[PDB]
Formats: structure tokens, C-alpha cells, sequence
């Protein structure tokens, strides 16, 4: 329904134009709703005139301006403060949705996705140094992070601009992995998928994945985890397809992030003996003992019985041997300084190493070990029940 | 070290963080993931994180909370669920809490007794990997519960010896870490069916003893003493539910032998009088609803009082008891002082814990009305069908999780799956009232407003659940005489939706429009109280359809006729069943559907109303030439010359079940007649006997979606309803036109029978 | 059967007595801020919260219906009005007026059960001429210059309920014949008469003393945009009330024969109109040319014609 | 594919048949020795029968030589226990298993 209004003579006795005074607030939020869109078109047109080719300098781009444009944006639709009187917080939610509505409304979220296009067509502030100039390449960063900013703010509270805008969504997760503004993009994936239930209906495996490639690029973020959890369970309802997918591409391999045991505490004993060479006063470089075993459970609680015995290395000529610090999983053998043997394997590093034997079991009752070292040419030994 | 993590922020938060993500992944009834979790973490990893003292507390928190989620969530959730449905069996265990002991000082502890009421059944699977294809994996991981119940019964023992001294230093970090989870943890467990009378007397021996409500507790731990109390109610309710049923069923048992013995001395001792057969009308009539409404009413000095005085005393004293066991005139005090003294200490944030806790004073002080909201839910079956309502409950409570998780593909076969089973439970048939206590009516029909929802003409997202929701709605409609009341008021609903599942011959039961058809179908009184909000909404969509194309046939390859006779069909379908019920025209809806369809001439035919087309004989003629060439169809498929006939044949039905009598009140009635006059001036009487007379072939056999003699049927019907045969040259003319041929050739028949 | 019948009716009989003594014990400061006045606060936030439809808030449902039952020969006469009056302050001196004010802005003027238990609220704290309530009120709507309000009674006065013929005729003809129910509740002819008795008397009662300025408020809301003349909603309403006990003496014209139906739906209409005037005479009272002159230049002579008539006939 | 490494002998006299249900206690680990399942930690054991087809090949063709209390280290490849595709969530693809099977009781 489109009626245009076309001025005649004659008139008609049914036109009736009441007025509406179009509140302050509505009128101030216009006004700079037509400010911005008009800087943004100049940037916009700078920035296409720069890049499409090279041309000369003496274009309109005022990156200065537009920093401070943006920071002023930032500051209009900042959240009202959680420790404020009910009815004024009520009153400044209401005025920043409506905003928000008014921005929208007027093709203000395309107007930045074009502008964060036009400024990723760039690979690096250094490359962007040598096409656009010192300062702008000083601030492009500071200017992709406050349009980042802006644009996560337009979205934050409002419901209506996320289920509209929802469609960008394959672009922000594509342009994800520019390993520069991951920050921003991630934080308006997370405000746009934990508002609009929309959002999680076209989110594909490849979306997903993606993500789980940045958890794997980036490093441990939280705000992945929290956006893992959006796409989950968005409001008091689950999605099984993506909690399958998250649990079939997230922890296939369990290198994505932390894993967790329950081991056992292990102690190392020894009796006050140390065994040193040097040139000149040696102690005969040969030495040997036995052991017995009384009793001893093959799995006390949950895991198996820890028990080896060897010969543990020190630093040089002082006492603090070998191990990592101390109470953790590391009895001997479990590292270079140590050197120990559990029945079956041998251990020295951590690394386990099967031989053969007969009758080869572990350390049960009832077992005769007889541990021997010579320290010049060869090196310790173990004979099992002789 | 896992505590070592109390100085590192960063491996704490991302830790907390992955419990978190952990939870969420598998946080509704997704069993599939928890059984991968479980040995992601460990099995006793959770018992050792919950049982260690040494925590960071958000590390604490997360696995209190992913052992929530992955060990007792689901089953925590199917009881939340089934709370508020007090299903009781007739077994004798039932009579054996008619005492609920309330006299010879004391009151009992809420939670110790008998519960003896229909629960569902808990089951958790063996988490093994070893095990390739398991059977279903369908329930929850396996846990020590036994081991769980000790562990956190001492441990909420040393967490209040712990808070009664005020330490600076409570496990986890804050009281709100140290408290929280534990008593969230022993919350759910008392959900879950554990806590049996020996271990809930000795949790009691901390709360109660006049403790953990005397303590200063910060906001999100009392929430969960509010929700606990709330619990420690509801048991409490249901238990006063379960002794009235206890009572009712010997009460009840006297009382029909007593009015059997009294209807009994009445036959012998008659004594013929003119009041005997009054009496006798009375015991006839007035179904037993009724009878018990009027043999229950005496609280004033005298009313209508049958003779059986002697269980009025009985009555009188469990009423008198229930009174006293209620709130009226110590648990419900002491909960009220700990509330009371809660608002009074300080000003309360958290308005939910604010909202939480004025429910359970409010409900406290008032006790009646937990009875007054919860004796419409409650309902005792049986003591032989009990496993079968396990089922029934089971399958319910599976289609309640699947309402609950977003619709799938996997989802739309689960809850076919679950209607299909509450629909052969074999009780659905026995026990209507059981389902409208359910409310099963009410969760398919949110089911099927979530899979419409999201589309209105473009396309409709999981086709075929909104099929079997509209099958299972009907048969619950149809199987009944009050849900069809009980279904009237979604009717305005699904009107507007009614468009979908139209044109297409292949689904004649589950529709929107067949279910407000099943409706209104069969009941004079909903065809009454069917007043016009939407009957015009239903001419509106019968003249889109006569006026558009529909934009289905001629993706299929139709010739794309001016008009569909396909949806046109159903919705006469529709006038006609809201418009004829039991054999009589409803006046007042057959006059304002007549005032609709002559207001809006495009709800008829184009080649029968209008400038265009001659009348019904040319539109017939029409519609069997296209029914006889195959160059204007689509190459099961639809015949458009049949659909056309059907259309014309329900349209001309629905004007003759519309007619206003055939002429009791039209003998005398002004608007009678000019209802009439209106319905000849429409279809005339040269029109409807050249319609009649077609002499349809008889066959070898053929086939059925042609020209059936039913539309001749309807049109004997309207000329019988609006004109009549009265005068001897019209029957004689007629006899010899239209009913000759057809009697001859139904006649022609010695074995080849194949059209009824 | 016989536990549906106990749960009908032997139970929810007036069992109890407990408003009166669970304000008391709310409003005691036991020691900052009284758990009524958070409880009142916490209604308010649950008002003033924007949505898009006010919530069902059983909470409040079942909260509003207790302060409202704890309100209720010449010195018991004074004695009981100063217990009114005590009472009336004990629950409102926390913000009780501009919780109904709020609660009856946040429906959007579509009537349910939350503004029936608000509208009982606003009764039982202003019965009789309690000054205090009406200006708090006038004070609260002055200070938060909000048209809501109005637009929400004029919505109300609009679609509240009006007798209707045709859903009588319809109960009629089921109770000829259907035998299955009886139509045991007499609904659909007039839907809640409780409610529009309720708006008019709260109306009543914001008019009760001659309060010119509450009397000039409610034609002129001066200060805001828009305004709506509640005045003329009301006599608006009489008129249709008006019209339709015409055409319900119209159809029982003739039979000389009131069955019980019948003069229970003439009752109910009577006590809705007796509403109407009263409010009209509270709005009137006084030398308020204002409303005297709305009055005059309005329907009120063809709705008073008609209601002579019908009563001239009808006696 | 599947082997077997005598860890703690049983005896060497009874061993597991076709058609009985016997009583096995394990504690599973991937290839790196991260442990991925087990029996010892919910304290039951894990009864499975001989030739139904429910365990997987590297498991009953790695009981199937063992004798009562025996321990072992049975190590499995991905074709004989989850192949290409592995265990949806638990497992990855192409992941070799490794069992602490100690044979409790022959039923």
C-alpha cells in the first residue's frame, strides 16, 4: 500500500493532518542516526576509492573523526548501569531499545558490515600503512575493534535485530579466522546466539567446526566454551543435533583442552647410602641387594598397585634427586635420574619397556628380587627369583 | 595438581568454564552424551571432587553440577514433571494409611510413611564401551546411589557443624560455595526417590530440631532451603491426597450398598402413588455425577438428606480431621517463623528468591488451596491395571522431554513413537478423565503450535508431526463426550491454521480442520455455544479458495482452474458437521451461515453462481467431460472433474442440511421461509432433477473417483429438505426422470457387486 | 465421582479466616523495610517491568485477594470506619495505590483475572471517601505524566461485557432438550458482571469525596499528550448497557412469564446499571460544571429516555 | 589383530567356553595412556557372554585366552574394535585400545 501524495488545485476535505510532536529523544536519535550514516558513506567512499586502485591522496577520509564518532556511538548505546534506581535503569533500557530499533530500522547494521569489509580487504596494519598512511595505519586496529564494539552494542539487548541480521552469520564465522578482531567477532556471536533462537536454526556442522579449529588456534578461551554453550541450550531448550556435534568434534581426541585422572600418591624410600666415581678414590664401583615382599594387593582402591625399585641418579654431588618437584605420579624410573624396574617393564623416562623372562609377572608376594650395579663399563641389573 | 589451581586464574577459569560446557552439552535428557561424559571425567573423579575439602570452589561447583546433570537430572526432571498428577492404585496398600496420623498427639514427618502412588519408574544403564551396539542407551549412567546418599549425608553433617562456628575459611571459599551445591546436591537427591524414612528422619535431625535455618545463610542458599521446603509441602499434600483417596474408597464402598439397599427396599415396599415414578426418574435419570452432588450437601441445619445418617458422622469426623491436619484452626509453623524472620532481617534481593519464598508462606498460611488445585488432577484407577498406567505415565513423561528439547527428525519419530504407544495403551480407551487430568490434550497441542510455528503459507517445517498430533487429538475427540468441550476452546485457535494439510488426498483423518470438525461434531450443545468469531474467518478461507488457485496443482501439473474444489470440500465438510448435528438443523447457525454465503457470492462455483456459468446442469456436465478427458489433470492423483463434483455435491448438502426444517417450525416461522425462498432462488428445481438424472454406468471393475452416486444422493437430499414432493405430477415426473433409470440399473446385479 | 463432588463442594466452603491476621503479622517490623512493603515493592518492579503482555503471576493473584479481604449506633460506627481507616493505612502507607495504578497501566486495557483482583484491591483500599489513597493516586499519576492508564480503563470500559440476546436464545434452546449438563453456569449472556461492577465502583471510589481536581483529571488529563474522556466512556457504556436491557425486555414482551434464568440475567443487569449511575453520580456530584456539562452534551438524554421506557414497561 | 601379554598368571587350567557368561573386570586406555574406561571404578564387574556378538572382537577373541584370575594387557587395532568410523564421541578414528582383563569368575 503505497497512496503518493500529489498537490492539486482543488483539494480534497479529507486530508486531516494531525500532528505528533516526535519526541526529543526520537528526534536526537534520528538526527544522529543521519550524522553517522553520512560519515560512514564518506569512509565508505574514501576507503572504495582507495582500495579498488590507486589514486590520489587528496580524498575525504577522516579516520580521526571517525574514531571519535565511534567512541561517541560506543557511549550512546552503552548498557545502563545494574547499580541504579529500578525505574531509571527501566527507563534507560526502554530508551536504548528504542535506539536500537531506530538504527535498525534504518540500514544502520549493513552500513557497519560494509564498513568491517572494507576494512578487512586488508591484511595487516603494516599493509594497511603503505596504501592509506601512517596514522591510519597507526589506528585501522582501533578502528576495526570500535566498529567490532559498536556493532555487538546495536545488538546486545535487542531481540528483533539479531532474528533480522541472523542471516550474516556464515560471513561473521568466516571472517572468524582473521586473527586479528576474534575478540569482536566472537562476542557478537555470543550476543547474537544467546538472544535469538533463530540464529541456532542455521548453524551448520562447518560453523561449528570452525569454531572448534579457533579453540584449537587460539589457544583455551573461555568465550569459545561460552559460545559452545549458547549453541548448546540458547533459552531453557536443547539442541540435540549440536550437542552431538559438539561431542563428536570437540573431545574426539582430547587434545582440544584439559584432561583430568585420579591417581595415586607414591613415596620413595632409600636407605643413607650414596655411590660416587671420580679419578683416584673410588669405593669399588660394585654393589648389590636384595628384596622380599610381605603382602601386596594387586589393586588397593581403583588403580593399579604402583610399585618399582631402582637406582635414582642426584644432581652432581648433592641430595634433592631426581623427580619433577614431588607427590605426583613419578616414583623411579619415571624420569632420567632415576632408572627402576616393576617386574614386568623397565623404566627410565617415563618410558615403559617390555623384555622377556621366565615366567615373567609383576612384583606379587612371595617374589626374591636381587638388584646389582656395577658403575664404570656396565650398568645396574635385576634378576628376578635369581 | 588439581588444587593447585586456587592461584591460577587462568587453568581455574577455563577449568570452570569446560564443567560448565560439559553440563550444557548434555543438560536436557541427552543420554547419548552423558554416557561419553561419564568416562570423560571419570565415574569417582565426581565423588572425589565433591568429597575433597580442598577446592577452589568453582572447580567444586562445576562437578557438583556435572554430576547433577549426567547422574540424576533426567530421572530429577521426570518426577518434576509427574509431581503434580496424584495417580493412586486400588491395592490394598492404599487402605493402609486411612489412620494419617494426626490424633492422640502428633503430626508425623513429612516424607515417612507410605507413598503407595504412580511413579515412574527409575532405571540407569551400565556405562560399557566394550560393549558394541548397545541396546538403547536410553536411560542414564550408572551410579552408587547408596554410596551417594552416605556420602552426602555426611557430608552436609560436617558442613552445618562447619557453619555453626563460622570459620573463615568454609570449604570451597564462600558459604555460598560450601552450601550451594551440597544442599543442591541432597535437594535433588531427596527428588529422585532416595532418602528413605531411616536416613530422611536423621536429615530431618538437622533442619528441624528445635539447625540450618537458625543459621545467617546468604540469598542463593536459602533459595534452595525455600525450594527444599517447598518439596518437604508437596510430599506433605500428597500424603493428605493419599489418605482421602484411603478414606474415600470405604466411604464410598458403604454408600453404594446403602442406596443399592435403599433402592431395593423402594421395589419392595412400592406402594404405587403418583411421587413412585418420580422417584423412579430420579434414580434413572440424573447420571451418578449428579446423584453425588445432591446425596452430598449437608453443612446447614436441613437440605436434601438421603436416609443413611449414620455415615454422615463418619464424614463429619475425616472432614474434622482433614481440617485439623491442614493449616486451619508444626512444620507449616515453623516454615512461616523462618519466612517471616527471613523478610524481617533484612531488605532481600533476588527477586526470585523474594518470589519463592512469599509462595511458600502464602501457601503455608493457606493449606486448603494445594487441595482445592491438586483433587481436580488426582484420579485411582485400579490395582490390575497398574503397570499398564506405568507405561501410559513412561510414554508421557517421554513426550513431555521431547516438548521440552527443540523438534528434529529424530524428535518427530520419538514422539510419533510416544503417541502411537498412548494410543494403544489400552487405557486411553478405559480412562478419559485420567487424560484430561493429564492434560495429554494440552502438551500435543503445544507440540503441534511448535512445529507450525515458524511458517504460515510458505512451508511447514516436520511434516507428518502435526499429522499425528491431529490424528491423536481427533481419536481423544472422538472417544468421549466432554473433551470435546475440553478441545472447543483450541478450536478458535487452529481455525486460522486450518489451511494446512489441505489439498491433499491423502491424509482424510489428521488435519486441523478434521479435528475441529471431530470437534463440533456429534454435540449440541458446542454447536451452539459455536457462535461467529469464526465462521466468518471459515467463509473468508472457503471464498479464497473459490476465488484463488491454491497454488499446489500447478506444480504438480494441474491446468490450473480458476478456482479449487479441494479445499472448498473440506470446508463445506466442515459448515456441513458444525451446521447438522444428531439429525436436525441447527437454527441459528444454519440462518447466519446462509447470511455469510449470500453476503459473499464467491464461496459458490463459479459455472453455478455468478454472470459467468449457467447453473448446476452445465457445471456438472462440465466437471463429468473433464473427469472423462485426461488433457485437463495432472500427469492417488487428483481427478479435478471428480473434485469438482465432490464440491458441488457438498456444497448443495450443506445448503440442504442448512435448509431451515423440513417445515415443523417453517409451518409458522416468517425468517423460515425466507431462508427457503433464498436456497430456491439459488439452486432451481429444473437444475436439480437434470443433475439427478445422469444414469451413472454400471459395470470387470471400475473405478470408485468418478461420478458416484452420492452426489445425486445429496441432491434427492436438498430437493427433499428445501422443495419437497407434495403434488402428484412433480413425484410422478421426477419417479419417471431420475429414479427409474437408477432403480433398473442397481437392479441389473446377479454377482458383480463392486459399488455398495 | 465422589472425590470430584468432595473437591466441588465440601471443601472450598469459607473455611478460613487468616487475611486479617497474616497482614498484621507482615506488617510488623520485626527488625529497614517491612516484608509487606518489600513484598509491595516487589509487585511494583513486577508491574513497572515493560513486557508485551501482563503475566498470568499467580503470586500476585493470590497476594492481591488477601490485602484485599483484610479490609473489613454511633460510636461502633465511628470505631469501625477508624478500624477501616487503620487497616487502609497499614496497607497502603507502603505503596499500595501505585501498585493498582501500575498493575492496572501494565494490561494495556484487556480484561483477566490480574485486573479483576487489581481492581478488588483498589476497592478495598479505597472504600469509602479515604482522601489519602485519592491523592497518592492523583500525586503518583501527575508526577509520571503516563497516558497507559487511561487508554487502559477506556480499553476496559470498552470490552468489558455487555448483555447479549442471541447467547441467551442459544441457552435457551440447549436447555429445551440437552438433558446431559443442565448449563449449570449461566455465562456467555453476561461474561463478567463481577468485573464491570468492580471497575465501576473502583471509578466510584476515585470519585467518592468531591475531589474537584480528581473530578477534572479524568475528563482533561492536562500534562499529557493525549487525553480520553473516561466521562464519556462511561456514559457511552450506559448506553449500550441501555440498549441491550431494551432488547432483553423486547424479547420478554409478551409471555408476561419470567423463568429463573431470566430474572437472574435481569438482576445482574440491574445491579450493573445501578453501577453505572452511581459512578455518574459521583462523578457529578458537586458543582462541577465540567462534568456537568459532558453529561449534557453526550447520549446520557437518549440512554435515560430509554431506560423510563423500559422501566415505565417493565414495572 | 588382537593379542595378548600375560600380566598375572591364573592358573592355566580353566578357561572361558562357548555359551557361558563370564565375569571379567577391566580398565581400558588409548594408545598415549589416557584412560578412556574402566570397571574398578564403579565398583562392579562387567559379565558378558562368549560368542553372542554384544563385546567387541579385540575383547572376547583376547578372553577367549585367558584362564581364571588371570590378569592381561590385551592390545586391539581399530579394525578389530571400532574401525575407520571409531566409538561417536568416546574414541577416535583409527584409535588402538589397550585392556588391564583380569578374570574373576567362569559362569
Amino acid at each position: 500500500i503505497q497512496r503518493k501524495a500529489i498537490m492539486h488545485h482543488e483539494g480534497h476535505m479529507d486530508d486531516g493532518l494531525n500532528l505528533s510532536r516526535s519526541q526529543h529523544e526520537e528526534s536526537r536519535t534520528a538526527r544522529v542516526i543521519r550524522s553517522t550514516v553520512f560519515l560512514f558513506n564518506r569512509f565508505i567512499r574514501g576507503l572504495d576509492a582507495l582500495s579498488k586502485k590507486v589514486k590520489l591522496p587528496t580524498i575525504d577520509l577522516p579516520i580521526e573523526s571517525v574514531s571519535l564518532s565511534l567512541q561517541d556511538l560506543i557511549g550512546y548505546f552503552h548498557p545502563p548501569d545494574e547499580h541504579l534506581e529500578h525505574e531509571d535503569k527501566q527507563n534507560r533500557l526502554r530508551a536504548l531499545k528504542n535506539r536500537q530499533n531506530l538504527f535498525q530500522e534504518e540500514g544502520m547494521i549493513n552500513l557497519v558490515l560494509e564498513c568491517i569489509d572494507r576494512l578487512h580487504v586488508y591484511s595487516s596494519a603494516a599493509h594497511f600503512a603503505d596504501v592509506a598512511g601512517r596514522e591510519a595505519g597507526e589506528s585501522w586496529k582501533s578502528i576495526l575493534n570500535s566498529l567490532y564494539e559498536l556493532l555487538a552494542a546495536l545488538i546486545r539487548g535487542n531481540r528483533k535485530n539479531c532474528a533480522q541480521f541472523s542471516g550474516s552469520l556464515d560471513w561473521l564465522i568466516s571472517r572468524l579466522e582473521r586473527l586479528e578482531a576474534s575478540s569482536g567477532i566472537l562476542e557478537v556471536l555470543h550476543c547474537v546466539l544467546v538472544e535469538s533462537p533463530e540464529a541456532l536454526n542455521i548453524i551448520k556442522e562447518g560453523h561449528i567446526k570452525s569454531i572448534i579449529s579457533l579453540l584449537d588456534k587460539h589457544g583455551r578461551n573461555h568465550k569459545v566454551l561460552d559460545v559452545l554453550c549458547s549453541l548448546c541450550v540458547c533459552h531453557g531448550v536443547a539442541v540435540r543435533s549440536n550437542q552431538h556435534l559438539i561431542c563428536d568434534n570437540l573431545l574426539p581426541g582430547r587434545d582440544l583442552l584439559l584432561q583430568t585422572r585420579l591417581v595415586n600418591h607414591v613415596s620413595s624410600m632409600r636407605p643413607n647410602i650414596f655411590l660416587g666415581v671420580s679419578e683416584g678414590s673410588a669405593q669399588y664401583k660394585k654393589w648389590y641387594y636384595e628384596l622380599m615382599v610381605d603382602h601386596t594387593e594387586p589393586f588397593v582402591t581403583a588403580e593399579a598397585t604402583h610399585l618399582r625399585v631402582g637406582w635414582a641418579s642426584t644432581e652432581g654431588y648433592s641430595p634433592y634427586p631426581g623427580g619433577g618437584e614431588e607427590w605426583g605420579g613419578n616414583g623411579v624410573g619415571d624420569d632420567l635420574f632415576s632408572y627402576g624396574f616393576d617386574g614386568l617393564h623397565l623404566w627410565s623416562g617415563c618410558i615403559a619397556r617390555t623384555v622377556s623372562s621366565p615366567n615373567q609377572h609383576l612384583l606379587r608376594t612371595d617374589d626374591v628380587i636381587s638388584c646389582c650395579l656395577d658403575l664404570s663399563a656396565p650398568s645396574i641389573s635385576f634378576r628376578i627369583n635369581g | 595438581d588439581i588444587l593447585e589451581l586456587t592461584e591460577q586464574e587462568e587453568l581455574l577459569q577455563f577449568h570452570y568454564h569446560t564443567l560448565r560446557l560439559y553440563s550444557a552439552v548434555c543438560a536436557l535428557g541427552n543420554h547419548r552424551v552423558a554416557h561419553a561424559l561419564c568416562s570423560h571425567v571419570d565415574e569417582p573423579q565426581l565423588l572425589y571432587a565433591i568429597e575433597n575439602k580442598y577446592m577452589p570452589g568453582l572447580l567444586r561447583a562445576g562437578y557438583y553440577d556435572l554430576l547433577i546433570d549426567i547422574h540424576l537430572s533426567s530421572y530429577a526432571t521426570a518426577r518434576l514433571m509427574m509431581n503434580n498428577e496424584f495417580i493412586v492404585p486400588m491395592t490394598e496398600e492404599t487402605k493402609s494409611i486411612t489412620l494419617f496420623p494426626d490424633e492422640n498427639k502428633k503430626h508425623g514427618l513429612p516424607g515417612i510413611g507410605l507413598s503407595t502412588s504412580l511413579r515412574p519408574r527409575m532405571r540407569f544403564s551400565s556405562p560399557s564401551f566394550v560393549s558394541i551396539s548397545n541396546d538403547c542407551y536410553q536411560y542414564s549412567p550408572e551410579f552408587p546411589l547408596d554410596i551417594l546418599k552416605a556420602k552426602t549425608i555426611q557430608m552436609l553433617t560436617e558442613a552445618v557443624k562447619e557453619g555453626s562456628l563460622h570459620a573463615r575459611d568454609p570449604v570451597g571459599g564462600t558459604t555460598e560455595f560450601l552450601f550451594v551445591p551440597l544442599i543442591k546436591l541432597f535437594y535433588t537427591l531427596l527428588i529422585m526417590g532416595i532418602f528413605h524414612n531411616e536416613d530422611l528422619k536423621h536429615i530431618l535431625q538437622l533442619i528441624e530440631p528445635s539447625g540450618l535455618l537458625q543459621m545467617k545463610l546468604p540469598e542463593p542458599v536459602k533459595l534452595q532451603m525455600c525450594l527444599l521446603l517447598q518439596y518437604l509441602c508437596d510430599c506433605q499434600v500428597r500424603h493428605r491426597i493419599e489418605a482421602i483417596v484411603a478414606f474415600s474408597d470405604d466411604f464410598v464402598a458403604k454408600l453404594q450398598d446403602n442406596q443399592r439397599f435403599r433402592y431395593n427396599e423402594v421395589m419392595q415396599a412400592l406402594n404405587m402413588s403418583a411421587a413412585l415414578t418420580a422417584r423412579k426418574t430420579r434414580e434413572f435419570r440424573s447420571p451418578p455425577q449428579e446423584q453425588i452432588n445432591m446425596l452430598l450437601n449437608f453443612k446447614d441445619d436441613k437440605s436434601e438428606c438421603p436416609c443413611p445418617e449414620e455415615i454422615r458422622d463418619q464424614l463429619l469426623d475425616f472432614h474434622e480431621d482433614l481440617m485439623t491436619h491442614c493449616g486451619i484452626e508444626s512444620l507449616q509453623q515453623l516454615i512461616s517463623e523462618t519466612m517471616v524472620r527471613w523478610a524481617q532481617e533484612s531488605v532481600i534481593e533476588d527477586p526470585e528468591l523474594v518470589r519463592a519464598m512469599f509462595v511458600l508462606l502464602h501457601r503455608q498460611y493457606d493449606g486448603i488451596g494445594g487441595l482445592v488445585r491438586a483433587l481436580p488432577k488426582t484420579y485411582t484407577i485400579n490395582g490390575v491395571s497398574v503397570e499398564d498406567t506405568i507405561n501410559l505415565l513412561a510414554s508421557l513423561g517421554q513426550i513431555r522431554s521431547l516438548l521440552s528439547v527443540r523438534m528434529g527428525k529424530e524428535e518427530e519419530k520419538l514422539m510419533i513413537r510416544g503417541l502411537g504407544d498412548i494410543m494403544n495403551n489400552k487405557v486411553f480407551y478405559q480412562h478419559p478423565n485420567l487424560m484430561r487430568a493429564l492434560g495429554m490434550h494440552e502438551t500435543v497441542m503445544e507440540v503441534m503450535v511448535n512445529v507450525l510455528g515458524g511458517g504460515e503459507s510458505k512451508e511447514i517445517t516436520f511434516p507428518k508431526m502435526v499429522a499425528n498430533c491431529c490424528r491423536f487429538l481427533c481419536y481423544f475427540c472422538r472417544i468421549s463426550r466432554q473433551n470435546q468441550k475440553a478441545m472447543f476452546d483450541h478450536l478458535s485457535y487452529l481455525l486460522e491454521n486450518s489451511s494446512v494439510g489441505l489439498a491433499s488426498p491423502a491424509m482424510r483423518g489428521s488435519t486441523p480442520l478434521d479435528v475441529a470438525a471431530a470437534s463440533v461434531m456429534d454435540n449440541n450443545e458446542l454447536a451452539l455455544a459455536l457462535r461467529e468469531p469464526d465462521l466468518e474467518k471459515v467463509v473468508r478461507y472457503l471464498a479464497g479458495c473459490g476465488l484463488q488457485s491454491c497454488q499446489m496443482l500447478v506444480s504438480k501439473g494441474y491446468p490450473d482452474i480458476g478456482w479449487n474444489p479441494v479445499e472448498g470440500e473440506r470446508y463445506l465438510d466442515f459448515l456441513r458437521f458444525a451446521v447438522f448435528c444428531n439429525g436436525e438443523s441447527v437454527e441459528e447457525n444454519a440462518n447466519v451461515v446462509v447470511r455469510l454465503l449470500i453476503r459473499r457470492p464467491e464461496c459458490f462455483g463459479p459455472a453455478l453462481r455468478g454472470e459467468g456459468g449457467n447453473g448446476l446442469l452445465a457445471a456438472m456436465e462440465e466437471a463429468i467431460k473433464i473427469a472423462e478427458d485426461p488433457s485437463r489433470d495432472g500427469p492417488d492423483t487428483i481427478h479435478m472433474g471428480n473434485a469438482i463434483m465432490t464440491f458441488y455435491a457438498a456444497l448443495i448438502d450443506l445448503l440442504g442440511r442448512c435448509a431451515p426444517e423440513m417445515h415443523l417450525i417453517h409451518a409458522g416461522k416468517g425468517e423460515a421461509i425466507r431462508i427457503r425462498s433464498i436456497l430456491r432462488s439459488l439452486i432451481p428445481l429444473g437444475d436439480l432433477v437434470g443433475v439427478i438424472s445422469i444414469a451413472f454406468q454400471m459395470p470387470e471393475p471400475d473405478m470408485s473417483a468418478g461420478f458416484c452416486p452420492d452426489h445425486k444422493a445429496a441432491m434427492v437430499l436438498f430437493l427433499d429438505r428445501v422443495y419437497g414432493i407434495e403434488v402428484q405430477d412433480f413425484l410422478l415426473h421426477l419417479l419417471e426422470v431420475g429414479f427409474l433409470p437408477d432403480l433398473r440399473a442397481a437392479a441389473s446385479l446377479d454377482t458383480a457387486a463392486l459399488s455398495x | 465421582l465422589f472425590l470430584q463432588g468432595y473437591e466441588k463442594s465440601w471443601i472450598e466452603t469459607e473455611e478460613h479466616y487468616f487475611e486479617d491476621k497474616l497482614i498484621e503479622d507482615l506488617a510488623k517490623p520485626g527488625a529497614r523495610v517491612d516484608p509487606l512493603h518489600q513484598l509491595i515493592l516487589l509487585f511494583s518492579r513486577t508491574a513497572l517491568t515493560e513486557k508485551c503482555k501482563l503475566e498470568e503471576d499467580f503470586l500476585y493473584m493470590a497476594y492481591a485477594d488477601i490485602m484485599a479481604k483484610s479490609c473489613h449506633s454511633f460510636e461502633e460506627k465511628e470505631m469501625e470506619k477508624q478500624k477501616l481507616l487503620y487497616q487502609q493505612a497499614r496497607l497502603h502507607d507502603r505503596g499500595a495505590a501505585e501498585m493498582v495504578l501500575q498493575t492496572i497501566s501494565a494490561s494495556k486495557g484487556e480484561t483477566g483475572p490480574m485486573v479483576a483482583a487489581t481492581l478488588k484491591l483498589g476497592i478495598a483500599i479505597l472504600n469509602g471517601g479515604n482522601s489519602t489513597v485519592q491523592q497518592k493516586m492523583l500525586d503518583y499519576l501527575k508526577e509520571k505524566k503516563d497516558v497507559g492508564f487511561f487508554q487502559s480503563l477506556a480499553g476496559l470500559m470498552q470490552s468489558c461485557s455487555v448483555l447479549d440476546l442471541n447467547a441467551f436464545e442459544r441457552q435457551n434452546k440447549a436447555e429445551g432438550l440437552g438433558m446431559v449438563t443442565e448449563e449449570g453456569s449461566g455465562e456467555k449472556v453476561l461474561q463478567d458482571d463481577e468485573f464491570t461492577c468492580d471497575l465501576f465502583r473502583f471509578l466510584q471510589l476515585l470519585c467518592e469525596g468531591h475531589n474537584s481536581d480528581f473530578q477534572n483529571y479524568l475528563r482533561t488529563q492536562t500534562g499529557n499528550n493525549t487525553t480520553v474522556n473516561i466521562i464519556i466512556s462511561t456514559v457511552d457504556y450506559l448506553l449500550r448497557v441501555q440498549e441491550s436491557i431494551s432488547d432483553f425486555y423486547w424479547y420478554y414482551s409478551g409471555k408476561d412469564i419470567i423463568d429463573e434464568q431470566g430474572q437472574r440475567n435481569f438482576s445482574k443487569a440491574i445491579q450493573v446499571a445501578k453501577q453505572v449511575f452511581n459512578t455518574l453520580t459521583e462523578y457529578i456530584q458537586g458543582p462541577c460544571t465540567g462534568n456537568q456539562q459532558s453529561l449534557a452534551h453526550s447520549r446520557l438524554w437518549d440512554a435515560v429516555v430509554g431506560f423510563l421506557h423500559v422501566f415505565a414497561h417493565m414495572q | 589383530g588382537v593379542e595378548i601379554e600375560t600380566i598375572s598368571p591364573g592358573d592355566g587350567r580353566t578357561f572361558p567356553k562357548k555359551g557361558q557368561t563370564c565375569v571379567v573386570h577391566y580398565t581400558g586406555m588409548l594408545q598415549n595412556g589416557k584412560k578412556f574406561d574402566s570397571s574398578r571404578d564403579r565398583n562392579k564387574p562387567f559379565k558378558f557372554r562368549i560368542g553372542k556378538q554384544e563385546v567387541i572382537k579385540g575383547f572376547e577373541e583376547g578372553a577367549a585366552q585367558m584362564s581364571l584370575g588371570q590378569r592381561a594387557k590385551l592390545t586391539c587395532t581399530p579394525d578389530v574394535a571400532y574401525g575407520a568410523t571409531g566409538h561417536p564421541g568416546v574414541i577416535p578414528p583409527n584409535a588402538t585400545l589397550i585392556f588391564d582383563v583380569e578374570l574373576l569368575n567362569l559362569e
